[PDB]
């Protein structure tokens, strides 16, 4: 209908009008200020010494189980996404349903929480003693 | 009159602050006892060697003219001797070792500091620890790098 | 964790935020240099002057 | 009654030419300069850089019981591209003169330096083999500031003398059109100015008072 | 162009324009009053000089920052450090971009609403993990995995704290849900989801205590730190209107968003919003900022739990009164 | 919305042949964050609004946990792009090019040959998806809740250090 038609002109100018508007901000900070002339201009920032290297090393995380939990709880969210726009018209048997979809989901978080998963702490300190 | 406190057996960043807040209550224990019960007397000993004198004898009287007048030209002419004061500092413990050749300067001046051995001690404690736990404990050590360098 | 530290954490939480609050509605603690001048103690250490006796010469 | 400074890497720090010129200010730009000033004085970011002694003395004058905050420069950050303002408070250490000179370096104009306490302005009670005497042997300072602590009000002082400085500066607008050298005013020195009233000063309090 | 029809959808243009308009401006209108706020929280003034009030510090600010020399590092890839202040700035703002302020005043009247937020959420992260990545820094490298790891544990359960509201209401569209509060605002039914919906959402602007990528003691500044000229003024009124954007989500999906009694509508989503913003710079101000695996900890085992607990239970008591 | 559906397409292309002939890993997942949100707008614009939703939630989250591997991994400056660049030669890619472009041409021929009347874009809304999925889709939903438990247990299992 009509409103329809407006509002997504609405919303199609509320985005052009953002982009516009971060893009003409972009450009008025890059040609209004002057530039430098300095030895150590293009250096990163290491608190005022060299780096040992550089910047873009092989670096370690101890993040990816919970990445990949992370993911998979999501997809379980997405599925419970689905359901809860529909509650009222699923009737109990859909509740009993997302019951023993959550219960499963409470036992896969229990089985990651006490087999030594999302726990990723140095041994060091862990907060003891 | 002032209690010491003494933590349970371990050195974690907590038990370090809250010990530091009750020493900052012991040190007001003895301000309000210095308030509260005040000598009236000098300010200044009646030592030949202090220094300076006091400033209306100096002012005043022509001895104490002369040796304020040598004690902050040339400087007061310790003898020749050895001396050692050891304090408790807001850091930790602070010491002044002075070797004098007999002269109005210190031959030898050396100053102990606690932040030093604190800095020295900081590998083995953080070792095998995180970042942040590195930047805890670097605020609960109380230490200055001027205390640390000298 | 423990559910009894959870909500001592939470009670501790909201205390910190009560206390915040009200320090917003205390009395603000500053002295606005240099709309008013810095009080100082007569026997300040600052700006280094050489004086004149009472007869009006230099002391020097 | 003006100064150019023109900067160029490509021997000695510091790595510019400065000569005497004479003010050029025009029915808008002059306006737009001024108005670029009044922005770039009103909104001054400080270095979070601290040495010494004058550093604990300038984060005390950062606190609720002075509040440098009104003249809003309490943002403090602690990169030196997002900072407008180095204030070298504290001493100027042999082995730290390179890394004084790195962070000035990754700083980015409009830039501007104030030395705080006599270590920073001449070395100060440290005349030893470690210390630079002064931090004006490789940076150009804005405003000198005496003291061993300065207390928080003579730091503020120096934020409004600096103020004052940016206030009548003229800088290239775009880095695309016009000269690019800066041009800074040659003031009346703060000691001839207050000259007039400070030897009329005749009778202070004595120090028995309290 | 003279017809009803062409007149109402110019209408809603500039309905939606004027919105956009009032949410920047006040998104910088609001890290001044965070400054003044921060100053009233912590026994001072803040910025009172330029102006009556300091309400001109925010011009001076503006002209520092567009006359601030904007950099480009050589060591960085250049695009897509020019394109994470873009995210930064416009993700939260297409966010905000659903929220009704008032009873015929809205953008988009989309049918998905609060999934277009968690869209525009798992949009803004790139925002974050670009910059620390594009700017060739070791302390933006850390800041950028801190900001990875506290987007794993808030958006593990982001959705599912929303989801007691969507359930409630019975749809995804935002003024079925403003509309269902007509008797009852849901912040009363809906608290688990309220409290873990607060975490969540000053996890999302990354706002204290969750600012681990661009913490100021632990990595100084973090990610942003190669970041400068206007850039950087993009990434702070990025993270403004995204608190904007966070406060009003709160008030239309909790606090009826423009229902009161008394007040024009506008006025109390106004000062239910405001209210909401200073609770965010209080939530700043008062309580310090743990570690980040202890965030993890804590958005894992006890924030989801009961975020699936509550659905649940909100499960059950929708259809025990059907 | 037909042009949107055709813009998106085009997009969705281009953006997805820069993801499989790119050397810088970031980039490539820049250029893959572009394809599945034009996938996103084909599915928004076809009146599956819950399908573009998805697209946007959970993919993002996806391509996040890459750029997490990739900054653990891959980059090393340079080093990874001619590493990259060695191994990719003409021959290597017009081996099966011909082969993707015949069966390409194969699909496309058995799609063409089947009776249309065009997608009307009637809406489809989360709460029909919801009836269905909790409908007559039940235990899709249980045993799909039990191949992600199978595949966390299997990730924890495999991606361990130690
Ligand atoms: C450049 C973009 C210009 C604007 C494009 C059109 C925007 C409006 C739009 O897509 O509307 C369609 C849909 C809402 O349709 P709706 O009103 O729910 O359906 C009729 C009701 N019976 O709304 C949607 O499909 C919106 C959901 C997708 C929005 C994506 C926004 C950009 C994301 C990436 C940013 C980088
Ligand atoms: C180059 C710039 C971006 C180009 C792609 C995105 C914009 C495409 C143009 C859209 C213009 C608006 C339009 O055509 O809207 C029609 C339709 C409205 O929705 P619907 O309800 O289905 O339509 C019936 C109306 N009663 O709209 C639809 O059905 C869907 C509209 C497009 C999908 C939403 C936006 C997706 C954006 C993807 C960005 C990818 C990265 C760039
Ligand atoms: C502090 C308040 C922040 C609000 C952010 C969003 C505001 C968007 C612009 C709204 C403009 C229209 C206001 C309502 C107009 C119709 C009612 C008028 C009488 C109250
Ligand atoms: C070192 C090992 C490298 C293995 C590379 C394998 C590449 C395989 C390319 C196959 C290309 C086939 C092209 C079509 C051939 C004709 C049709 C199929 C046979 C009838
Ligand atoms: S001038 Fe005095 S207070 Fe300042 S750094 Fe030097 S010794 Fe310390």
């Amino acid at each position: 209908s009509t409103e329809v038609i407006a509002h997504h002109w609405a919303f199609a100018i509320f985005l052009i009008v953002a982009i516009g508007l971060c893009c003409l901000m972009l450009v008025g900070g890059w040609f209004l200020g002057g530039r430098a002339r300095a030895r150590s201009k293009n250096v990163p920032f290491e608190s005022g010494i060299d780096s040992v290297g550089s910047a873009r090393l092989r670096l370690s995380a101890k993040f990816y189980l919970v990445a990949m939990f992370f993911v998979i709880f999501d997809v379980e969210a997405l599925y419970l996404f689905a359901w809860s726009t529909s509650i009222r018209e699923s009737g109990w048997v859909g509740f009993v349903e997302a019951a023993i979809f959550i219960f499963v989901l409470l036992a896969g978080l229990v089985y990651l929480v006490r087999i030594g998963a999302l726990d990723w702490t140095p041994a060091r300190s862990r907060r003891e003693r | 009159d002032f209690e010491i406190p003494v933590g349970g057996g371990v050195s974690d960043c907590y038990t370090r602050v809250m010990l530091k807040v009750e020493e900052l209550r012991q040190s007001l224990r003895i301000l309000e006892q210095c308030l509260n019960n005040m000598p009236e007397g000098p300010f200044k000993a009646d030592h030949p060697l202090t220094t300076p004198p006091p400033k209306e004898r100096t002012l005043q009287h022509i001895e104490t003219l002369i040796t304020h007048f040598l004690q902050v030209s040339w400087g007061p002419v310790m003898p020749a001797n050895e001396s050692f004061q050891m304090i408790e500092a807001t850091k930790g413990i602070n010491s002044y070792y002075l070797t004098s050749d007999g002269s109005t300067m210190s031959y030898r001046t050396r100053i102990r500091t606690p932040s030093y051995a604190h800095l020295q001690q900081i590998p083995a404690a953080i070792r095998g620890s995180l970042v942040s736990d590195l930047i805890v404990y670097l605020g609960s050590i109380d230490f200055v790098m001027s205390d640390v360098d000298r | 964790m423990t559910l009894k530290e959870l909500l001592v954490g939470f009670g501790t939480q909201v205390r910190s935020i009560w206390m915040i609050g009200l320090h917003a509605f205390a009395k603000r603690e500053t002295r606005m240099y240099p709309e008013e001048p810095v009080y100082l103690p007569p026997r300040y250490r600052g700006r280094i002057v050489l004086t004149r006796d009472p007869d009006g010469e230099e002391r020097c | 009654d003006y100064t150019l400074t023109r900067i160029d890497p490509n021997d000695r720090y510091p790595l510019q030419k400065q000569e005497i010129v004479t003010d050029p200010l025009n029915v808008f730009m002059g306006k737009l300069n001024d108005m670029v000033n009044w922005g770039r004085k009103n909104s001054i970011w400080p270095y979070n850089f601290g040495l010494s002694c004058c550093y604990v003395e300038m984060v005390t004058s950062f606190t609720a019981v002075h509040d440098v905050a009104r003249f809003g420069a309490e943002v403090l950050r602690a990169s030196p591209r997002q900072a407008d303002l180095m204030v070298v408070a504290g001493t100027c250490f042999t082995k730290m003169a390179p890394v004084i000179q790195r962070l000035y370096d990754q700083m980015l104009e409009p830039k501007w330096v104030i030395s705080m306490g006599a270590c920073a302005n001449s070395g100060g009670m440290y005349d030893i083999y470690s210390v630079v005497q002064g931090v004006d042997k490789f940076i150009p300072v804005d405003v000198y500031i005496p003291g061993c602590p300065p207390r928080p009000e003579a730091y503020m002082q120096a934020l409004m003398l600096l103020q004052e400085s940016i206030g009548k500066e003229r800088r290239p607008l775009s880095w695309v059109v016009g000269d690019q050298g800066v041009y800074r005013a040659n003031m009346q020195s703060e000691r001839e100015r207050k000259r007039g009233e400070r030897i009329a000063v005749t009778n202070l309090r004595t120090p028995d008072e309290i | 162009w003279i017809s009803p029809e062409l007149i109402e959808i110019l209408l809603t243009i500039l309905k939606a324009v004027v919105i956009l308009l009032v949410v920047v401006t006040c998104g910088a209108f609001m890290s001044f009053g965070e400054r003044r706020l921060l100053g009233l929280f912590q026994n001072r003034y803040g910025p009172n000089r330029v102006g009556w009030g300091g309400s001109l510090q925010l011009v001076a600010d503006m002209i520092k920052m567009f006359f601030k020399e904007d950099w480009i590092p050589k060591f960085s890839d250049r695009v897509i450090f020019t394109l994470a202040p873009m995210i930064a700035f416009t993700s939260l703002l297409l966010a905000f971009a659903i929220v009704p302020v008032s009873p015929g005043w809205v953008v988009a009247d989309l049918n998905i609403g609060i999934l277009f937020f968690l869209m525009m959420a798992g949009l803004a992260v790139y925002a974050v993990l670009f910059a620390g990545w594009s700017s060739n820094n070791k302390y933006s490298l850390l800041g950028a995995m801190r900001a990875s790891a506290q987007t794993l544990s808030y958006e593990v359960f982001l959705g599912l704290s929303l989801m007691g509201v969507v359930a409630q209401a019975g749809s995804f569209n935002m003024t079925d849900i403003v509309n269902s509060q007509a008797h009852v605002w849901n912040v009363i039914p809906q608290f688990f989801g309220f409290i873990t919906f607060a975490i969540a959402g000053v996890a999302v602007c990354h706002r204290h205590p969750f600012d681990q990528p661009e913490a100021e003691q632990e990595l100084a500044d973090g990610y942003h730190i190669e970041y400068s000229g206007m850039k950087f003024g993009l990434f702070f009124v990025g993270e403004y209107i995204g608190i904007v954007t966070i406060s009003a989500l709160m008030v239309t999906l909790f606090f009826g968003g423009w229902q009161g009694p008394l007040l024009p509508p506008f006025i109390w989503f106004a000062l239910k919003t405001a209210f909401f913003m200073m609770m965010f710079i209080l939530i700043r101000a008062s309580l310090p900022r743990p570690r980040y695996d202890q965030v993890m900890s804590f958005g894992w085992k006890i924030c989801l739990p009961l975020t699936l607990i509550n659905l649940l239970v909100t499960a059950a008591v929708i259809l025990w009164q059907a | 919305m037909e042009f949107a559906f055709y813009i998106c397409g085009l997009i969705a292309i281009l953006a997805t042949l820069r993801v499989i002939t790119h050397t810088n890993p970031v980039h490539a997942l820049l250029y893959l964050i572009i394809s599945l949100l034009a996938i996103s707008g084909v599915f928004f614009s076809l009146g599956a609004y819950f399908a573009g939703a998805l697209e946007i939630i959970v993919y993002a989250g996806a391509i996040m946990v890459l750029f997490v591997f990739v900054v653990m991994m891959l980059n090393l400056g340079g080093s990874e792009i001619e590493q990259e660049r060695q191994w990719l030669k003409p021959q290597v890619w017009i081996g099966p090019a011909i082969l993707s472009a015949i069966m390409l041409v194969v699909i496309v021929y058995a799609i063409l040959g089947v009776n249309d009347q065009g997608i009307d874009g009637t809406p489809i809304s989360a709460k029909a998806v919801g009836i269905t999925l909790f409908g007559p889709y039940v235990l899709a939903v249980e045993l799909a809740s039990m191949l992600l438990l199978a595949g966390l247990v299997v990730a924890f299992h495999v991606g361990r250090e130690e």
